[PDB]
């Protein structure tokens, strides 16, 4: 929830479950999806970013 | 906006003919027809092989799939920067709008169009295939 | 659009074409197929008679061979026949049309055999 | 064996005649409308 | 297993000298002191010694006159056969957990560069001789890291698909 | 305008900087890995350098210094393979005795129990037989001694250290401009006259003062050590008109225009030397002079810089007609600029070429005891024919390269290219059309035989004791080519090749050649072989033809050249694209060569190779091609189960090397299918399990791995059924040939 | 020369050049010691 | 025809629209995503099934997701 903060993904689908990722920012306008979090590792499209939900990620 | 209608008296691009075009298809199935208005005459390549002339102008070219039109409007759109129009025709003469459908790109978020399928959940909450023996459903993502 | 070349589009070879029972301006179904069944049957039964098992054997060999020919027409006869009733469900184009040129294809395919063994034996 | 000439009959008809009949027949059902 | 000593098996021996004869009979075209007299010389001397060397070595030979080895390490410790499969048993698993142990070690200290995947394809070659000579002593530091819990990760922290 | 030398002075600097940095060369390569596939895409990605940038300049500068870093790779192998012959070889005693000694330039060390492999070959000598025929080569050449081998080793390496220097040289100090390269005309011109006539020229040299005279004293039974040096030769007048006497003549008849007096060194014979069962050296110095002559007057056609010569656009724009449009316009154009359509065309000749120097290097043996080594001719005819045949599929991979990346359809409006893609359609189904016919009644007249056979009906059969198939118009050509010494070239005394008809040539109680006759196993597998060429015609005709667009596709130019498909939809789209096209072509060309190498073995063991004894020719199958290779069960047993006895028995002997090749090579074989057979979501998500595995005991890689992509699957599933295949056959080959010959 | 040092140290040199130490060491030991069957003195 | 599904996980950025080869897809107003558009599939009578728009999704996992269904002569992508 804060900014740059170890999380750990709780979404099952994810390429990064069980994997922590640092806050990139959190959106403020009640999407869906406000967290944004970058990982060390691509996923297999080459991504290292994904949208998250409050309750998808978990502070360690 | 009003959808525009078919003219079937504009010009073709200037054009020798391939073995690449219409088939029995366009006759008794249906066939596309891609309108555009060049600014000048130029050499683009046709998307069933070759070189053609555009006039300049408006231009009328028939192709038997609407990819082939897609394509061609994509080479239009990228290359020449020319906006084109995208028709279906059926055998009994009916004419069908179809690109631009709404005269705005699809791309380009447009108000007054309505989200079909769309799901209100990520796709990790589908159901289990269980849960739909015998519902005549086609998967978890129809419920 | 289409190319056209002067294998497809000379006067000659519409001209050739349209003389085809096949593509003759006024002829009925029936008379396509008795030419047709004319010509091929005629021809079918040369391959069976100078290659057959049986070739070897002097006046066996042109029996045998027609009547691989005629048993040949009979299974051509036996597809277009099962053809006509699939492909319609140009009077040619339709299914009693279909049904009238398969037969007479057969009734043409026969008498070619038979001209043919006539022929070998005079 | 017994009955010797059935081959001469029988052969023929599973090896030919069934056959024909029964792809005729298939193709016109799979065809049908 | 039934097997003979290959120092009694008459197959053994009839192997061996219908080498040395297949060696012989290529030697004599040569002249004395050429090259391929002493190459095939060398052979011959080698042919012989080896046979020797598997015949005091305490090997069992078959019906065919070849030697067969023991691995079970109770018929090898009380038959005199433990150098055929088990001490090079404790060997190899002496040299592979050296070859891991020092993988490991360079990939944890690579980890924490500010470039972890620039190590992996261009080797820190100090580094790789240091962990490497230090790989001698893994048993002790791998057991450690077993009984201390460090050796394995966590369930919690490594990804699974979905069930 | 003005051809001239135009360079760049020091456009890169020499330095190890870039070395340290893999990817360097691309954008998108350079930020480093993320995964595995980073590794494997800078290995693909190295050579191509119109992916690297846009700018033809550098591209042709970066092509120019890689060819003359290969020429010094080429030189160091060559230098090497002299060396070897002088140091590590029975050169000096096979000199001695041509026919009872096997080449060997191979020497094994001792250690693992390898020195098996050095075998008995003769001369006092043990070591790896070698069948690429450089003795003989070296033998024609005059050379006779380990000294001028080693001259050759030592001055190729220092050719090759100046090709290695001029590739540093003209990148990194003294580039050229774009405009040098595209002086086609010049090019031409110096390449037909200077590189091409010029050669000629000086080997023809070269063959009159020093391979005629020592070869002349070879053939006469001269110790090769009495023999006088070359330089003897060229010093001595007097000791030149001892063999040739035109030579106390001197160059008077050459400058008087009384050629003829030069019949004694520069003949027209024709034929094989009965002595050596090779051409004539005379014959082939003539021929040399001949094309050196042809070959400078073909170097004068083009206009450089004085007026004169002819403008290749100019005659190119000249020829066209009225079924064509605009006929050869923008041909120009895009072999000035394009790389890759003139590497397809210059790989589809040169392939042809390889395979044409695999026939006439069989039919007329060139060098001296070269026939006779039956080993050395069926390995240079079957690696010419394979180095063809791989040739020819380069060049359909670049023309469909071109046609994705280079083809611009406003430089080609109803040209040549443009109608030709505007009937592709037509082009495709006719050749698919005589592919079928051709494999019906080809491949159906060896199923017919077989079933004929099996069913006990030899008399159904397709065979010269039966319905017989036989090939006239050949036979009508052997029987011209017998009698041209008659009527059509009455100055030739022998016709060109024993192969036509005639005697046996005989060397040492061996056939050198024959008399090839062809019957009705002859007509079955040349149609086989028409067959098998039109199908790989067929789909590198297809993959270039469509590389752009298809009905399926119609934007399949803009997925480039190499993508692996287009999505499973629209029924499937797996292996669209014209790099796909390819590596189906690799399948049907390595069918097609198989087939021709096999014809080769057997009919030349059957029909040609063989002992001279008094009362005839035995061969080393006894003729048993004329009856039995008209069936499939024929060439399974007599062929492969029969002839394979020498390398299934090769263990405990020189070629048991040949053995373990043989087996290792099924095993490449069989080991290629799983990339084939195989697709890479299994094996992504196997490498997950295994991954899982890792990350466990904390030795999960940071490099993450990946399986490989679906095009390198392909490319690997080729490459290694290729190479399982083509050792396979090269084993049974040489161990069977190296035993029985 | 760091530049050259780094490039020696890229994953094929490094691997060439351990590999040939490694199958220079295991030639040189059968050769010194040829036909080792079993670990017996 | 092939179904074509949109999930919440969308961030609106338009790249499976511009991939698609038929105009399957659009760009419709939304407000569950900062850019404040939701992709759709009004026509998937026109969908051949080639996946470019899961290519092109950038979301972990898919935001466009393509079953292949009964099989069209659109769908097939025959031009005969
Ligand atoms: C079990 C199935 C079966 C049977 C019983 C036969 C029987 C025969 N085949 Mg074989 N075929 C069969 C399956 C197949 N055949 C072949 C491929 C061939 C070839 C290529 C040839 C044969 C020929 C023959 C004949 C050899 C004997 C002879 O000396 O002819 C002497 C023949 C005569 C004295 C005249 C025979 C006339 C025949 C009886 C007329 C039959 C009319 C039909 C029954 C009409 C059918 C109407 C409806 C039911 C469809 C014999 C009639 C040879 C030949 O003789 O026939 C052309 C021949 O060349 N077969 C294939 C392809 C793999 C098959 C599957
Ligand atoms: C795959 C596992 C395995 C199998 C199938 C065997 C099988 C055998 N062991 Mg072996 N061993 C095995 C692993 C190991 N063993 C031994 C140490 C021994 C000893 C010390 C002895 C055996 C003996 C035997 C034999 C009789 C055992 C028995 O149950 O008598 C009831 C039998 C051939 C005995 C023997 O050597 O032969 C009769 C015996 O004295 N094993 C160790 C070291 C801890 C192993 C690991
Ligand atoms: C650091 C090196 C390293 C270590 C400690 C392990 C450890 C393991 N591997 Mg992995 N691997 C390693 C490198 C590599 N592995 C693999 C590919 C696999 C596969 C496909 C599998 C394993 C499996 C396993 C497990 C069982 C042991 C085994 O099967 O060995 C077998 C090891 C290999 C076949 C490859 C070993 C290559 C080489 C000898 C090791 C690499 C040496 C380093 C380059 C050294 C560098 C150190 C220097 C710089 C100081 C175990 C967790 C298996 C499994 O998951 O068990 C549950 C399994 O199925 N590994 C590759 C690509 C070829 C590597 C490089
Ligand atoms: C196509 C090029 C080519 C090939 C395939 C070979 C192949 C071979 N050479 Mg020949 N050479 C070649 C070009 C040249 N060689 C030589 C000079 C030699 C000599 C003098 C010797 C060979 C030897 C060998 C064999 C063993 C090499 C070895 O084990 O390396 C060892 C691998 C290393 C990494 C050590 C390299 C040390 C070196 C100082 C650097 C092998 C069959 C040996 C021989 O044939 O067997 C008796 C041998 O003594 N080569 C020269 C002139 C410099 C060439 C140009
Ligand atoms: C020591 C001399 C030397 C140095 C320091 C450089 C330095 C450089 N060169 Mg020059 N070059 C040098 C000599 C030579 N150059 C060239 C021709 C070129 C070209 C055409 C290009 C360079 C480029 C480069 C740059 C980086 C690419 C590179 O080197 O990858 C190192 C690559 C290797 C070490 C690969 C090994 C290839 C080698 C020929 C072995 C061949 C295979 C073996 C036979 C084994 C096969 C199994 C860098 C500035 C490139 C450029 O400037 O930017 C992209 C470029 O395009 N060089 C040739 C003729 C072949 C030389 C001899
Ligand atoms: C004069 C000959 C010639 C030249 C200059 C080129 C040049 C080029 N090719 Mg063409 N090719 C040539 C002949 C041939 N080509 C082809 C078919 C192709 C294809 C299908 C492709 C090219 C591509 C390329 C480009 C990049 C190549 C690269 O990066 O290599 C990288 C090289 C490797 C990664 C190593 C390759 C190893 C090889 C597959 C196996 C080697 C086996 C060994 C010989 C034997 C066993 C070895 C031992 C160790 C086991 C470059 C423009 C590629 C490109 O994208 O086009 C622009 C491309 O996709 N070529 C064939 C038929 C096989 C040829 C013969
Ligand atoms: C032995 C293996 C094998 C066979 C039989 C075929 C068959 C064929 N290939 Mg494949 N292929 C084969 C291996 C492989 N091919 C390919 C990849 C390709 C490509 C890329 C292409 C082909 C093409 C062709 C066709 C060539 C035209 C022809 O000869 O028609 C004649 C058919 C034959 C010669 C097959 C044998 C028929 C037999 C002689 C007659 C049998 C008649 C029956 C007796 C009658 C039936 C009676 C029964 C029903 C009772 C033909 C269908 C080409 C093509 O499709 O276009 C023309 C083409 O472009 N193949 C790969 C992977 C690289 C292979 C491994
Ligand atoms: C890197 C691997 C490697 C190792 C550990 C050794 C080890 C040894 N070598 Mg060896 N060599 C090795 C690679 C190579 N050597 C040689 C060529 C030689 C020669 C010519 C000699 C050695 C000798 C020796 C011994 C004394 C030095 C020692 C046992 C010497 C020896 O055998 O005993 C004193 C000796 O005379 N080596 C070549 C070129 C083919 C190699 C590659
Ligand atoms: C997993 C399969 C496998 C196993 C267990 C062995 C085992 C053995 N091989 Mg075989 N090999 C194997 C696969 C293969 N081999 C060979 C080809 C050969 C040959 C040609 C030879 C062997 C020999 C040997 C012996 C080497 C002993 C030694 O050098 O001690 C040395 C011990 C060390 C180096 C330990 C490290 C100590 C450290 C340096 C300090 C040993 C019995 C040799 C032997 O003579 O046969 C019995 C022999 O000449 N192998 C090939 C083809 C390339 C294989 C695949
Ligand atoms: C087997 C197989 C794989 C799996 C194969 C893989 C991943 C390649 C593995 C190659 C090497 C062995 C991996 C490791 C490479 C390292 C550089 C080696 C380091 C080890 C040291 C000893 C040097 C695929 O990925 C695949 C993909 C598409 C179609 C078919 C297939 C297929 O058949
Ligand atoms: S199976 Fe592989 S190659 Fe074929 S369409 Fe699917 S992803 Fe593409």
């Amino acid at each position: 929830r804060l900014w740059c903060v170890q999380v750990k993904v709780l979404r099952p689908e994810s390429y990064w479950f069980n994997e922590v990722g640092k806050v990139v920012s959190v959106d403020q306008s009640g999407i869906r999806y406000p967290v944004v979090v970058r990982f060390p590792t691509v996923n297999y499209a080459g991504v290292s970013t994904n949208n998250y939900s409050l309750e998808e990620v978990q502070e360690v | 906006w009003k959808p525009p209608t078919l003219d079937p008296s504009t010009p073709s691009p200037i054009f020798g003919g391939s073995t690449g075009g219409l088939l029995r298809k366009a006759q008794i199935e249906e066939f596309y027809v891609i309108t555009w208005d060049a600014k000048k005459e130029q050499v683009f390549e046709m998307p069933t092989g070759g070189a053609a002339i555009m006039r300049s102008g408006p231009n009328l070219l028939k192709l038997a799939r609407k990819e082939q039109c897609l394509a061609l409007l994509t080479q239009l759109r990228n290359k020449f920067k020319t906006d084109g129009q995208i028709y279906r025709v059926f055998p009994d003469g009916e004419v069908q709008y179809l690109h631009p459908k709404d005269g705005v790109y699809p791309e380009k978020v447009n108000a007054g169009r309505t989200a079909v399928g769309a799901k209100d959940r990520s796709i990790g909450k589908n159901t289990n295939p269980v849960a739909v023996k015998f519902t005549g459903k086609l998967g978890t993502y129809d419920v | 659009g289409m190319l056209e070349t002067p294998v497809t589009s000379s006067p000659l070879v519409a001209g050739f074409l349209s003389n085809l029972p096949a593509y003759r301006i006024g002829v009925s179904p029936l008379l396509r197929g008795v030419e047709i069944g004319l010509v091929h049957g005629f021809l079918v039964t040369g391959p069976f008679i100078k290659l057959g098992p049986l070739r070897n054997i002097p006046g066996v060999a042109e029996r045998a061979g027609c009547l691989s020919g005629a048993g040949l027409v009979v299974i051509l006869a036996v597809a277009l026949t099962i053809y006509g009733a699939s492909a319609f469900q140009d009077p040619l184009q339709t299914a009693d049309g279909w049904q009238k040129f398969s037969a007479g294809w057969l009734v043409g395919g026969l008498s070619g055999v038979a001209w043919a063994w006539i022929l070998t034996q005079t | 064996m017994a009955a010797a000439y059935l081959p001469s009959v029988l052969v023929p008809l599973v090896g030919l005649v069934f056959p024909a009949i029964a792809m005729a027949s298939l193709f016109l059902y799979i065809e049908k409308e | 297993s039934g097997l003979t000593p290959c120092s009694e098996s008459k197959g053994f021996a009839k192997r061996q000298k219908n080498e040395i004869k297949a060696l012989t009979k290529r030697l004599k075209q040569y002249e004395e002191g050429s090259a391929p007299s002493l190459a095939l010389k060398a052979t011959i001397e080698r042919t012989e010694k080896r046979f020797a060397n598997y015949g005091n070595a305490g090997l069992l030979c078959g019906t065919d006159g070849l030697p067969h080895l023991i691995s079970d390490p109770g018929l090898a410790l009380r038959f005199g056969h433990a150098g055929e499969t088990l001490i090079p048993t404790v060997g190899f698993l002496y040299i592979a957990g050296w070859i891991g142990t020092a993988g490991r070690d360079y990939l944890i200290a690579s980890k924490g560069e500010a470039k972890p995947r620039e190590k992996e394809y261009i080797i820190d070659v100090p580094l790789a001789l240091k962990i490497s000579a230090q790989g001698a002593g893994w048993p002790f530091r791998v057991i450690r890291e077993l009984q201390k819990g460090t050796l394995l990760e966590k369930d919690s922290n490594i990804t699974v698909s979905p069930r | 305008k003005k051809v001239k030398i135009v360079v760049d002075g020091n456009p890169v600097e020499t330095s190890f900087e870039r070395w340290a940095k893999p990817g360097h060369f691309s954008r998108t390569l350079s930020k480093g890995p993320s995964t595995t596939t980073w590794i494997w895409n800078l290995h693909a990605d190295a050579h191509d350098f119109d992916s690297h940038t846009s700018d033809l300049e550098e591209i042709s500068r970066k092509v120019f210094s890689a060819h003359f870093g290969q020429l010094g790779i080429i030189l160091i192998w060559l230098s090497g393979m002299y060396f070897h012959g002088a140091r590590f070889s029975n050169y000096e005693a096979w000199l001695s005795d041509p026919i009872h000694i096997k080449p060997s330039a191979q020497v094994v060390w001792p250690v693992v129990g390898q020195e098996i492999l050095n075998g008995d070959v003769g001369g006092g000598f043990q070591g790896v037989q070698i069948t690429s025929g450089f003795f003989q080569l070296w033998r024609a050449s005059g050379i006779t001694s380990e000294l001028q081998l080693y001259s050759t080793a030592i001055g190729g390496l220092v050719l090759a250290a100046a090709m290695f220097f001029a590739g540093w040289f003209h990148y990194h100090k003294a580039a050229p401009k774009l405009e040098w390269f595209q002086n086609v005309e010049s090019m031409l011109n110096h390449h037909l006259a200077g590189l091409l006539g010029l050669g000629s020229l000086a080997w023809a040299g070269h063959q009159i003062h020093v391979s005629l005279p020592i070869n002349k004293l070879l053939d006469a039974g001269v110790d090769p050590k009495e023999i006088p040096l070359p330089h003897e030769f060229i010093l001595n007048r007097d000791l030149m008109a001892q063999l040739y006497p035109s030579f106390s003549k001197g160059l008077a008849p050459f400058f008087t225009i009384n050629w003829s007096e030069y019949s004694d060194f520069l003949t027209f014979q024709g034929g094989l030397n009965p002595v050596t069962g090779g051409l004539w050296l005379s014959d082939q110095a003539h021929h040399h002079l001949a094309i050196a002559v042809l070959f400078l007057v073909a170097g004068h056609q083009y206009r450089t810089n004085w007026g004169i010569g002819h403008s290749i656009k100019e005659i190119l724009e000249a020829h066209k007609g009225p079924f064509t449009g605009e006929g050869h316009k923008g041909l120009y154009e895009i072999l000035t600029t394009s790389w890759h359509a003139q590497l397809a065309i210059n790989l589809a000749l040169f392939g042809s070429l390889s395979i044409i120097v695999a026939h006439h290097m069989y039919s007329m043996p060139p060098y001296p005891y070269l026939a006779t080594d039956y080993g050395t001719q069926l390995s240079i005819f079957t690696h010419h024919t394979w180095i063809g045949g791989f040739c020819i599929v380069g060049a359909g991979a670049h023309a469909a390269i071109f046609m994705v990346r280079d083809y611009d359809p406003t430089n080609n409006y109803n040209n040549l290219l443009d109608r030709v893609i505007r009937h592709r359609d037509a082009i495709v189904s006719h050749l698919n059309w005589v592919c079928i016919f051709l494999g019906f009644h080809s491949f159906g007249l060896y199923i017919h035989n077989d079933t004929m056979s099996a069913l006990g009906r030899p008399q159904d059969m397709f065979s010269d004791t039966a319905i017989q198939l036989q090939p006239v118009f050949a036979q009508w050509i052997q029987n011209t080519h017998l009698s041209a010494p008659q009527f059509t070239a009455p100055n030739a005394l022998a016709p060109t090749s024993p192969v036509w008809g005639g005697d046996v040539v005989a060397v040492g109680g061996k056939v050198a050649a024959m008399p090839i006759t062809l019957g009705t196993a002859d007509f079955m597998v040349h149609h086989i072989h028409a067959f098998t060429i039109h199908v790989t015609v067929l789909i590198l005709l297809k993959g270039v033809l469509y590389a752009r667009s298809s009905r399926l596709i119609p934007d399949k130019a803009n997925l480039g050249f190499r993508f692996p498909c287009d999505g499973p939809g629209r029924g499937g789209t797996c292996q669209v694209s014209a790099w796909d096209h390819v590596f189906l072509g690799l399948f049907w060309m390595y069918n097609s060569l198989s087939i021709a190498i096999f014809h080769f073995s057997w009919k030349m063991q059957s029909d040609v190779w063989g002992t001279v004894n008094s009362t005839g020719v035995s061969h080393i199958t006894g003729g048993n091609f004329s009856q039995s290779a008209n069936t499939i069960n024929g060439w399974l047993r007599d062929f492969l189960w029969a002839q394979s006895s020498q390398v299934i028995q090769s263990y405990g002997s020189a070629l048991s090397a040949y053995g373990l090749i043989f087996l290792g090579a099924h095993f490449i074989w069989a080991f290629s299918l799983m990339f084939l057979f195989s697709g890479r979501g299994y094996w992504q998500e196997l490498i997950e399990s295994i991954v899982w595995a890792h990350n466990k005991l904390k030795v999960a890689p940071s490099i993450q791995p990946r399986a490989l992509s679906i095009t390198q699957g392909r490319a690997v599933g080729v490459a290694h059924y290729l190479l399982g295949g083509i050792a396979t056959t090269w084993s049974f080959f040489l161990a069977r040939i190296i035993a029985v010959g | 020369m760091k530049n050259f040092t780094t490039y020696l140290s890229t994953a094929p040199v490094v691997a060439l050049i351990w590999f040939t130490f490694t199958a220079g060491l295991l030639i040189e030991i059968n050769r010194f010691f040829p036909d080792p069957l079993v670990f017996s003195f | 025809s092939h179904a074509v599904k949109i999930y919440d996980t969308c961030i609106g950025c338009t790249q499976c629209v511009r991939a698609c080869p038929t105009d399957v897809l659009e760009m419709v107003p939304w407000d569950g995503c900062k850019a404040s558009q939701i992709a759709s599939a009004p026509r998937t009578e026109d969908c051949v099934g080639c996946k470019r728009c899961e290519s092109a999704c950038p979301t972990d996992f898919l935001s466009v997701r393509v079953y292949l269904g009964s099989e069209t002569t659109r769908s097939m992508g025959l031009a005969y």
